[PDB]
């Protein structure tokens, strides 16, 4: 890192480049030990959190991969894809889940005091939670229906998070599939030297 | 005597001799020079030149010649524009990048697919 | 004289005045007034002004002129078009 | 597949529909 | 293009619901994790592994909303980082 400030032109896009910054993030908790009462318990605590960010060098290697490039392009050309995905799931989840906690309930016993004791969708955000792993197909089993309006529900849930999920998906990877198409292409070609010489 | 009248399997493509100089060493470059009648077919009362070829590919290999990028024609096969174009002397590693991943891809494919009881 | 004959790369467009007067402040547009014959290329032999482009792609652009609605056509490139 | 080819080609055609600015019909019909 | 983009998720992930998984953890117990699963890094590795393939054996799952959180960004990122170049 000093060997790379002792020569730095443009001195603001190299602070504005995001490589040195994650290099200079992860450099910042060991030599802060020199520099470290009360307040240092508390800027260790931090610094725990900052040493999370070590993992981060290794875009340093990565960022010459073409395949990551194409990525990253593909990432900033389609946030229209990425907003309509989280909309859908939101609005899945969300659904899906109040219609879960409320279809658990009809099978409920009336003995017990509390309004769901055999159940595992004791509230809503629970439900959130096993509305994304049902949506996503992932299917952890932590938490499932056990009543008939529940298990009906959770079919409809995997099937319209399927559905869902599928729809922006494509676009998404059609997007990257022609950008590293693209980049591949222009990658393998040799170096033109221009044969067709203009005419004045 | 700065137009040159190309007749390629009966369809007149018209062009100024600069065009065809453009790009030298190829086919039509040896055209473009004055010592061409006794080279190829030629007839004197229409001053058309005679290539028994494709005129649909040869739209795009004259266009090549025009504006200075060379494009595959989306309406024919790429080994059947890969072979006009080796007739015509044509480089095939100038075709631009917006139509190199479908002309080199069939030919991808096809080099990717390939003592007396003895 | 309501007839012009365009002649791209050899391939001989004809078209009434009236179409390429249509779309004004383009080429062909100018090619439909009477001063055209200086400005442009242009043979009193065979009455046909030449230009020295694609044919193929100039028929969408000669249909542009003539339907009122521009088109691609899938069978060149988007760069080439 | 189907559905989801549907969903692809409508989203594409209302984007493209979106984006395009307005036109001033530059071509004046002929009488 | 996949292995790569398959281990950065993985590590990332992993560290992700690693600390994610302490903000909720009990002060009393002696040991920084005792109630979670992910109990270190390479079991972070492993659910990592079986979250973004949309597997989900239910082996380990993150029990805390912040983990919770993590885990819908790893099933979800998986799902885009395995249909990238498949
Ligand atoms: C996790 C969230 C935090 C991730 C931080 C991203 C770090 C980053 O910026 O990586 C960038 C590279 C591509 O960036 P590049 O333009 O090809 O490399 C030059 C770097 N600049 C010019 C920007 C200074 O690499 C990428 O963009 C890869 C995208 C990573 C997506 C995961
Ligand atoms: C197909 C159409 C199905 C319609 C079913 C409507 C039944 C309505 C009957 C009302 C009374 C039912 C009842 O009292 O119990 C009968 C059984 C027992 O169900 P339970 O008592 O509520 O709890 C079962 C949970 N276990 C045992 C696994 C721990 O109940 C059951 O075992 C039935 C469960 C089967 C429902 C799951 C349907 C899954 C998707 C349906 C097809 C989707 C197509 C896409
Ligand atoms: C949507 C936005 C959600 C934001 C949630 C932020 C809540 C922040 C509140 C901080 C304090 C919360 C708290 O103290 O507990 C409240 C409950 C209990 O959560 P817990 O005590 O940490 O552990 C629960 C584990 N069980 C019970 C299953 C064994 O906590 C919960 O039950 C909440 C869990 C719901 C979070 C799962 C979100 C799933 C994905 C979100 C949507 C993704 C869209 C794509
Ligand atoms: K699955
Ligand atoms: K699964
Ligand atoms: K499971
Ligand atoms: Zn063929
Ligand atoms: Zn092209």
């Amino acid at each position: 890192f000093l060997m790379r400030v002792i020569f730095c032109p443009n001195k603001v896009e190299f602070i504005k480049n995001s490589l040195n910054i994650i290099d200079f993030v992860a450099i910042l908790p060991f030599y802060l030990e020199v520099g470290l009462s009360k307040a240092a318990k508390d800027v260790l605590g931090f610094l725990r959190v900052v040493r999370f960010v070590r993992i981060l060098r290794i875009f340093k290697l990565t960022r010459h991969f073409v395949g990551l490039r194409v990525l990253g392009h593909t990432l900033r050309a389609s946030t229209n894809e990425f907003l309509l995905l989280i909309i859908f799931l939101a609005l899945g989840v969300l659904i899906f889940a109040t219609m879960i906690y409320y279809a658990e309930r009809i099978g409920a016993q009336p003995n017990d005091p509390s309004a769901s004791e055999h159940t595992h969708f004791k509230n809503i955000p629970i439900g959130f939670w096993w509305a994304v792993v049902t949506m996503t197909t992932l299917g952890y089993g932590d938490m499932y229906p056990q009543t008939w309006s529940g298990m009906l529900v959770g079919a409809l849930c995997a099937l319209a998070g399927v559905l869902t999920i599928a729809m922006p998906v494509p676009v998404i990877v059609n997007n990257f599939g022609m950008y590293y198409s693209l980049a591949m292409a222009k990658q393998k070609l040799p170096k033109k030297k221009k044969k067709h010489i203009p005419r004045p | 005597s700065e137009r040159i009248v190309i007749n390629v399997g009966g369809t007149r493509h018209q062009t100024h001799r600069s065009t065809l100089r453009t790009l030298p060493g190829t086919r039509l470059a040896w055209l473009a020079e004055p010592d061409a009648h006794s080279h190829f077919d030629y007839d004197p009362r229409a001053d058309e030149f005679f290539f028994d070829r494709h005129p649909g590919v040869f739209a795009h290999i004259l266009n090549y010649y025009r504006t200075g990028k060379l494009h595959c024609p989306a309406d024919v096969c790429g080994p059947l524009y890969e072979e006009e174009l080796a007739f015509w002397g044509i480089d095939e590693t100038d075709v631009e990048p917006c139509c190199w991943m479908t002309y080199r891809q069939h030919r991808d494919a096809e080099e990717a697919l390939d003592r007396r009881w003895q």
